[PDB]
Formats: C-alpha cells, sequence, structure tokens
C-alpha cells in the first residue's frame, strides 16, 4: 500500500502520459481559442511549477480577482470543444496497446483508475521491495523498534532506494531505536549525499523524484538537511545547564560554513533556527553566570567581563532574528522573543 | 613513459653536478577532472652537503 | 558486444552454462546420481539438435526463463523423483536455482559479450503468470517429443501424498482420490506429461496431468464431503479442518509459500503480505538477510558512489546492530492432532468454505487461471458424467 | 568587515538603456542601477566531478602537496536594482578562488 | 605487488594502468609511492 522506492516501470506509464498529454493540449487548444514527448513538456510549459515545497499554496488574501463568467458550460458547448480533440486522440490510439486504448477512453470520461500501477508490477526486485516498504510502515505503525530496523537496513541494501523514506523512515527508526546510531550522524551524512549546490528545477519531466523531501542545493531547502539542525540544536541542550562540549560551537561553525549560498541564500529557520542555537548560547552563559548573581554573592571576579561577553552576544542575536523578518521571514512571533530575551537581560543585571 | 605517436620508451633524465637519492615520489591527480593516466609526478631529490673547505661558517 | 549470428551463439552458450549450473544444484539438493546429471545433458543435447537445423539465421531459439525449469522438469519426470508446485516453491524460497538472476554465469564477460537480442535477456526477467508455466513444457515436448523418449510422464503418486498432507490429511482421502483418478482419470492410469504443443496457439487442451490431478482432489473432497451419508465426517468436523488450517507457521514450507505469495500477483496472498503474521514477518526478513543479499556483488565512480555506498552501510551496520521453530511433519503431526477430536444449509456452506481454501493453496503454488483451474474443473466435471 | 564597507562605499554603477518609450526623450525612462550588497568568502573546499559530490575541507598540505594555490570560493550578493526600485533582483555570484591567509578568519587552521 | 600509500588516509594500495589515480579507501588524489626491500649501498661516511 505505500510508497515504493524506485522509477516506475516505464513501459505502459510513459504513453498513457502522451495520450493523457496530447489529449490535454487538444482539448486546451481549442478553449484557448473559443475564448478569443514534447507536448507533455509544452503542457508544464503552459502553466510553469510548484517552485520550493509541494502545492502553490500562497495567502488567500491580496488580489480580488473576480471569477463569475456565469459558469459558462452548456453541456452543448462542452460538445463543441471536445467532439474534435477526440477523433485526433485516435490516431495516436490505434497505435496504443488494448490496455491503453480504454485507459484512455476511460479518462477521456473522466473515470479515474481504481488499478494502482504499483499494484501489477511483475518483477522480482520489484514486488518483494514492495512488501518491506510496506512491513516497514506496519511495524513504525505499532512501533516494533527490534523489526522496524532489520526490515529497514534490508530495504537500501536491495538496489532500489532513493533516499526517499530512507531520510524519512532512517531517522524516525534511528529515534525509535535507543541503541545504536542519532539520526543526526545518519542526518549529516544524507546532508553530504545531497547538498545539491546546484540551482536545478523545471525543465525535464521529474517522474522519478518529486517529493521536495529529496533535491535542492539551488535554492529549494532541503528538508532532512533543515532537520540536521533541529535535530542537532535538541541533541545540543540536553544535559546542558540542568573542552568535550563544542558542539553548541560546532552547530555555529557548520552553519557559518554556509552563510547563505542556497541556505543563507534563502532565508528563515535557516537564519532562525541559527539565532535559536546562538539565543540557547545566550542563557546558558547567564546561568553560569546567574543564579542569585552569577552563583552567588557578587562576582568581585574582576569586572564581569562575562556580562560583556553576553552583551556582545544578545546584541547580535536580536541582529539575526531582525535580517531573519526583514528578508521575508516566515515563522518568527517576535513578541515573544523580544519578551523573553529582555526579561532574560533582567537576569544578566 | 611512452607516448604512442613516437612508439618509443623515453626517459627524463636527471640533469644534475652531483648525485642525489629519492627521497619521495608522490603521484598527482588532483585537482583533474579525470586524468587518470597519471600525467603529474613530483620527485623530490635529497642531496648530502658534507662540511667542505670553502663552505661558509 | 555482437549482433546477429554469432551474438546468438554465445546467447545460446551462456544459456548453455546456467543449466548446468542449475542442474547441479539439483544434485546437492537432491543427490540424484549420474543418473540425474547425464539425462539432463543429452535432453539439452537433444533440445540443440534442433536448434542448429533451422538455423541459418534462425533466431527463434533463445529459451525464456522458464524454459530452463521445464528441461528440468521434463528430465525429472523421466527420473520422476518428483512434483511441479513443490519444486517452483521450494526453489522460490530457497533460490535453489539460479535462475532468478542472471549475473553468475561465469560471464562476467558474457554479460559484456553485450546482450545482441539475447544475454541481456536471461537470467531473472518475471515470474511466470497462469499455465505459462506449461505453456512452455508443452512447447519443449514439442521440440523433444519427450513422450516418445521418456517413460512415465507426469505421474507421482507422490503428488497425492505431498497433496493429502499438504493439508487436510485425510489418509481415507489418498485413495478416494486414487479411485476416482483410478476411475475415469485416463481410463485407470497413471497421467502422462501432455504432448509436444506443435501448434504455436498454445491450446487449453488442459492436458497437463497435474492441472488433473489437483482437480480430482478437489472434486474427490467435494464429492466424497457432500454424500458421506454414513455421516463419517461430522459437521463440527469440517470447519475444524479449517480453523485449525487457516494460516501458521512453516517448518521452512509455509515460510516459502509466502515468499511465492510475494510475487504480489492477484491478491490473494497480497493480504497475507499485509497481515504477515508476527515473527512470519521475522523468519521473513531472516531468509531476506540472507538469501537477497545473492542480491549484487555502481562500477567505476572513482570508487566515490560505491565507498559513499559502503559508509552507509557502515551506518545502518546492522545485522544485529524450541532451535526455535519446528519442521514440517512436526507441524503436519500437530495440526493432525489438533482436529484430534474425531471419535444442512451449514456444512454445505463449511464445505464452499474450505474449497475455495484448498483452491487457494493449490492455485496459489501454480498459474491458477481464477477460472482455467476451474475451466480445468468444468472440462472433468464433464468427462465425469459418461457413466 | 572591511571588505563589506568598501562594498558598501562602492555604490551605483547606473545606465540607461536609452528608455525608448516615444521627458520620454531626455528623461529616457530606463533607469538600471547595479550594486554589491554583500561579500562572502567561505573556506577552501574541493567538490570532484562536480556537485553531485560529498565536499571535503582542503588543507594548506594539501595545496603544498599539491602544488597548487590555496583557493576560497569568493562569493559576493549581486543587486540588480531596475527603474530605481520598479524592480529587485538578488543574485549570490561565485567569483572564482580568492587566496584565503593561513590561520586567519578563513583558514581551517 | 607495487605500491601506493594514500596520503590522507595511510591506506595501502596498488594502482594499475586502468584505475583512476585517488585513494579507493578515502578518496584523496595524491599518493606517496611507498618503500620496498631494495638493496642499496652505502659508505659509511
Ligand atoms: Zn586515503
Amino acid at each position: 500500500m505505500f510508497e515504493v522506492p524506485i522509477t516506475l516501470t516505464n513501459r505502459k506509464f510513459a504513453q498513457r502520459r502522451k495520450l493523457k498529454y496530447q489529449y490535454i493540449n487538444y482539448i486546451s487548444r481549442r478553449f484557448d481559442r473559443i475564448s478569443k514527448s514534447d507536448e507533455e513538456r509544452k503542457f508544464w510549459k503552459k502553466y510553469e511549477k510548484p517552485e520550493k515545497s509541494f502545492e502553490i499554496w500562497r495567502t488567500v488574501s491580496s488580489q480580488n480577482k473576480q471569477p463569475i463568467n456565469k459558469q459558462k458550460m452548456t453541456y452543448h458547448n462542452f460538445k463543441k470543444i471536445e467532439k474534435i480533440p477526440l477523433r485526433k486522440m485516435e490516431i495516436p490510439l490505434l497505435h496504443c496497446t488494448k490496455e491503453n486504448k480504454l485507459y484512455f477512453q476511460s479518462i477521456s470520461r473522466g473515470l479515474e483508475p481504481l488499478k494502482t500501477s504499483t499494484s501489477e508490477v511483475r518483477n522480482y526486485r520489484t514486488r518483494h521491495i514492495v512488501t518491506l516498504t510496506d512491513l516497514l510502515h506496519l511495524n513504525v505503525s505499532r512501533h516494533n523498534w527490534s523489526l522496524a530496523y532489520k526490515i529497514f537496513a534490508t530495504l537500501i541494501r536491495i538496489p532500489g532506494v532513493q533516499i526517499k523514506s530512507l531520510w524519512g523512515i532512517g531517522v524516525e527508526i534511528l529515534d525509535n531505536l535507543s541503541n545504536s546510531s542519532s539520526g543526526l550522524d545518519f542526518l549529516q551524512w544524507m546532508c553530504q549525499i545531497y547538498s545539491s549546490k546546484s540551482r536545478f528545477v523545471q525543465n525535464i519531466n521529474y517522474r522519478s523524484i518529486v517529493p521536495p523531501f529529496q533535491t535542492g542545493s539551488r535554492t529549494h531547502t532541503a528538508k532532512f538537511a533543515i532537520t540536521y539542525l533541529w535535530s542537532s540544536l535538541i541533541n545540543c541542550q540536553k544535559s546542558m545547564e540542568p573542552t568535550e562540549n563544542d558542539l553548541l560551537q560546532e552547530l555555529i561553525d557548520k552553519i557559518s560554513e554556509w552563510v547563505l549560498t542556497p541556505p543563507f541564500m534563502e532565508d528563515a529557520e535557516v537564519w532562525f533556527i541559527y539565532a535559536s542555537c546562538h539565543l540557547l548560547k545566550a542563557d546558558t552563559l547567564s546561568r553560569q553566570f546567574v543564579n542569585d548573581n552569577k552563583n552567588n554573592d557578587l562576582i568581585g571576579l574582576d569586572r564581569d567581563i562575562k556580562i560583556n561577553q553576553v552583551i556582545k552576544h544578545i546584541h547580535y542575536v536580536r541582529t539575526f532574528l531582525k535580517i531573519c523578518l526583514d528578508k521575508g521571514g516566515f515563522a518568527v512571533p517576535s513578541r515573544l522573543i523580544e519578551n523573553q530575551l529582555k526579561s532574560f537581560e533582567s537576569r544578566l543585571y | 613513459y611512452f607516448d604512442d605517436t613516437l612508439n618509443k620508451t623515453k626517459i627524463k633524465t636527471y640533469h644534475s653536478s652531483e648525485p642525489a637519492y629519492i627521497e619521495e615520489v608522490n603521484l598527482i591527480g588532483d585537482e583533474s577532472n579525470k586524468f587518470q593516466e597519471l600525467q603529474t609526478v613530483s620527485i623530490k631529490y635529497r642531496i648530502r652537503r658534507t662540511p667542505q673547505i670553502g663552505d661558509k661558517f | 558486444k555482437l549482433i546477429g549470428h554469432e551474438a546468438k551463439l554465445l546467447f545460446l552458450k551462456s544459456f548453455q552454462f546456467i543449466l548446468k549450473r542449475q542442474i547441479r544444484w539439483l544434485i546437492t539438493e537432491m543427490r540424484f546420481p549420474k543418473e540425474f546429471e547425464h539425462v539432463a545433458k543429452i535432453i539439452w543435447l537433444k533440445i540443440l539438435k534442433t536448434i542448429n537445423d533451422q538455423p541459418q539465421e534462425e533466431l527463434k531459439l533463445q529459451l525464456h526463463m522458464t524454459s530452463t525449469i521445464s528441461i528440468l522438469y521434463l528430465a525429472s519426470t523421466h527420473l520422476s523423483l518428483p512434483v511441479y508446485t513443490c519444486d517452483y516453491i521450494k526453489w522460490i524460497c530457497t533460490a535453489k536455482m539460479p535462475y532468478f538472476q542472471a549475473s553468475e554465469i561465469l560471464p562476467k564477460s558474457w554479460r559484456i559479450q553485450l546482450p545482441n537480442y539475447y544475454v541481456s535477456i536471461l537470467e531473472g526477467s518475471i515470474s511466470p503468470f497462469n499455465g505459462q508455466l506449461y505453456n512452455k513444457i508443452a512447447l519443449t515436448c514439442g521440440m523433444i517429443h519427450f513422450k516418445e523418449f521418456f517413460n512415465s510422464e507426469i505421474s507421482c503418486q507422490g503428488l497425492l501424498l505431498k497433496l493429502v498432507m499438504q493439508c487436510a490429511l485425510p489418509p481415507e482421502f489418498y485413495f478416494y482420490t486414487k479411485q476416482v483418478i483410478e476411475f475415469e482419470e485416463t481410463d485407470i492410469r497413471n497421467l502422462t506429461l501432455w504432448e509436444r504443443t506443435d501448434e504455436r496457439h498454445t491450446g487449453r487442451v488442459s492436458n497437463h496431468a497435474e492441472l488433473r490431478v489437483l482437480s480430482y482432489f478437489m472434486l474427490t473432497i467435494n464429492w466424497m464431503l457432500s454424500f458421506d451419508r454414513d455421516r463419517q465426517y461430522p459437521l463440527k468436523w469440517i470447519l475444524s479442518l479449517t480453523e485449525s488450517l487457516t494460516q501458521r507457521t512453516t517448518t521452512s514450507e509455509s515460510i516459502g509459500r509466502n515468499i511465492v505469495k510475494v510475487v504480489y500477483p492477484d491478491k490473494p496472498t497480497s493480504s497475507d503480505y499485509f497481515q504477515w503474521s508476527e515473527e512470519e514477518t521475522l523468519e521473513f526478513l531472516k531468509w531476506m538477510e540472507k538469501q537477497f543479499l545473492p542480491t549484487q556483488t555502481s562500477m567505476e565512480m572513482t570508487i566515490d558512489q560505491k565507498i559513499a555506498r559502503r559508509k552507509l552501510y557502515k551506518i545502518f551496520p546492522l545485522d544485529r546492530e524450541d532451535t526455535h521453530q519446528l519442521t514440517f511433519i512436526e507441524d503436519l503431526q500437530e495440526r493432525y492432532a489438533k482436529q484430534t477430536p474425531f471419535f444442512p444449509p451449514a456444512r454445505k456452506e463449511a464445505i464452499g468454505r474450505l474449497l475455495t481454501h484448498i483452491a487457494s493453496q493449490l492455485l496459489v503454488d501454480f498459474a491458477i487461471s481464477k477460472e482455467q483451474l476451474k475451466d480445468c474443473i468444468s472440462r472433468i466435471k464433464n468427462a465425469c458424467l459418461h457413466r | 568587515g572591511l571588505l563589506n564597507l568598501g562594498v558598501k562605499d562602492i555604490g551605483e554603477k547606473v545606465i540607461f538603456d536609452g528608455k525608448p518609450l516615444n521627458s520620454n526623450s531626455g528623461y529616457l525612462g530606463n533607469k538600471l542601477s547595479v550594486s554589491v550588497e554583500q561579500v562572502s568568502i567561505a573556506k577552501p573546499m574541493s567538490n570532484d566531478g562536480v556537485s553531485s559530490a560529498v565536499e571535503r575541507k582542503v588543507y594548506p598540505s594539501e595545496s603544498r602537496q599539491r602544488l597548487t594555490s590555496y583557493r576560497g570560493k569568493l562569493l559576493l550578493k549581486l543587486k540588480w536594482s531596475v527603474n530605481n526600485g520598479e524592480e529587485n533582483l538578488f543574485e549570490v555570484r561565485d567569483c572564482g578562488g580568492l587566496p584565503v591567509m593561513l590561520q586567519s578568519n578563513r583558514c581551517h587552521l | 605487488t607495487l605500491k601506493y600509500i594514500c596520503a590522507e588516509c595511510s591506506s595501502k594500495l596498488s594502482l594499475s594502468r586502468t584505475d583512476a589515480v585517488r585513494c579507493k579507501d578515502c578518496g584523496h588524489r595524491i599518493l606517496l609511492k611507498a618503500r620496498t626491500k631494495r638493496l642499496v649501498q652505502f659508505e659509511a661516511r
């Protein structure tokens, strides 16, 4: 039942596409008018792309493009547009298999196929893989750690895994695997295994890797690289302030090796997550110089060199939170962080 | 080395006033896109210098 | 990288090779001396004979993934050592055959022998559909003229045994069905392997002996069960044989049948996929970590693509980041005991209930035809009523 | 840092496409203001076969053994301002390898 | 077996005219030619 690790037996699906699009450009055209392989690439060139996410969700509030046009659909008017594209689908319908003839005659009637293309493939390597991808998903849906790990470990040794669920069940199994590994390692191995610092979108028929859940290093964030930083700051928090340390610095220098290109380059949590790691490094130093005036009765302890090191930081972090807002942020509730930071400053007094 | 155009076994001769010994030979495929033929080699020569009449101190 | 006649010669050769590798694992698994080995040789020697004759530029030969096992099947039949469904399930379960992937060879080089309308198509293309399994056994018999050459084709009182033990080991049903077979089953004579269906249309004449054996098997259960006037088989007895059966571990066998089910075909075992009784789940991943390695070994890639891969496996490292389960006759014994308690509309329903199940079992080892099966069933039904 | 103040001091370089428009004939109506907002310097890295590879930190020992320069990728955020603000375009352009000083804030050591 | 050590992983290897000049264990592109059991005479001065 679940999403399979592999390029889709490219045989009938590629010619079904031809017939689908070729009809949509034919029918579409005669609409475009009555309002006065390539044909699949042209269909995508007629409506742009979805960008860096999933569904071109964008607001609901700006431009009131008043859409009325009374419906405009008189059964009689649809069959005027349709009567000629269907006869031009025939010529190529002939050249197509008997299975693809009615597959076309089903989708041109508006029927949808209850026959999942992944529920017929007949290949040894493939079919097993469907059994493993389904077994692992049924095993994390009951938290079986000792068995979900074995199915996961076998699933990647078989020639059919594109990061895919490997990066999304490969971290979930290592958090549930109380034993060996911190999705982190696996997460940092992924980061290096698809930095994709190259800005590639659009162009060809991405139907082998659609998932904004693998890809990027251009603009479109990678979400395993964002999850690597988020899991890393949560891995820094646990049992700090409750020279072998370094981690909150390791994360300050690993995010700096970036400083925009693709990640810096693109804004948000990149900036925000960085500031949040930086804000945590400010608290820890107020604690390590907090309780009952620093530790206790005063400091006399030369100046407070430690207050100046912290005020420099607090001033910096307010610069990172501000540039993350200015550059079109999408997630910081500034009011709360500023109140926390000022009340926390009160502690430093 | 061997160049197919010349069908000949050629060598790069050592030209110096004194003998040396080979200390390191390092094979450089680096900065290359493929260059798999190993066309750059760095060879270090060790020339011993015994104190001798005319050497400055 | 060779096209035409000589491309064909080594496509020929490679085919030659893997079959031989197939045969020797054959001997190790069955230990059936020179005998199994030499009969198999000449069988293909015989097969080769015809290939040379229609040569010139005849390229109709390149045998299918199935032709090889049909060959071994035909030869075994000669020897009459076993059965088809059992052989097939065993083979898939233990990958006993090199059948599944064609990378073995000794080719490394035959591999590169480019493919030439060949070699690449060899070794592991797909899993068998319906008759299709035989849709070539018959052809091979055709090529072979096998029936004249070899004695007692398709037979085996052993398939009947395999079948009764298969489940409702109702000892009496062995000769019940042996008797109906006795009856109109080819005038009380051991079914011989069908003929050399020379014609290319491969009509469904159903002469594949076993197919009919299973049909008589099913029928027998239904009839005998339908009219057991004396009431020798209790109402509550029939469903018990069903409750006990409906799944369970397998001293190797049932685990195998799961592995065959996972060709995810017509969705009769697909859901078993889903369900997969806990451990069945576990011993499954065990058999994947042992026999899936028979998987593979990117080439060159500056070591890079590979190393990275190695590291990744370094990563999830894993493979461990009553001897418990039982044998075949143990399970068989224990469900024969689980029915230990022997001494209207509902029973008819129960009987139909049970027959569908066996239909699942016997059909599942084989090319099924969720109706040819019954087409087959229909056929002898008709055959029978000429008393 | 000093370099970002320098690029903040170079300001803009304006060019008018001779905005034909048919004041629109001596006021053009074709402003193009090109500038540089930020300038970034990255620590030496080398990826082979291009992109699709795992990057490794490049050390001075490597530059010496290879008998090559010890370069850091120089990047600079280009600002392409159209019609004084009618359209703003940002681009991070890689400007080749700037040699980095050892044990500086741009050398791994 | 001729030998070549990886300048960055220490892993011994034996390059051939048929392989990429790279450390197959690390991926480095610089290889030190290993010393072997080869006779050299020396005047002890
Ligand atoms: Zn190395």
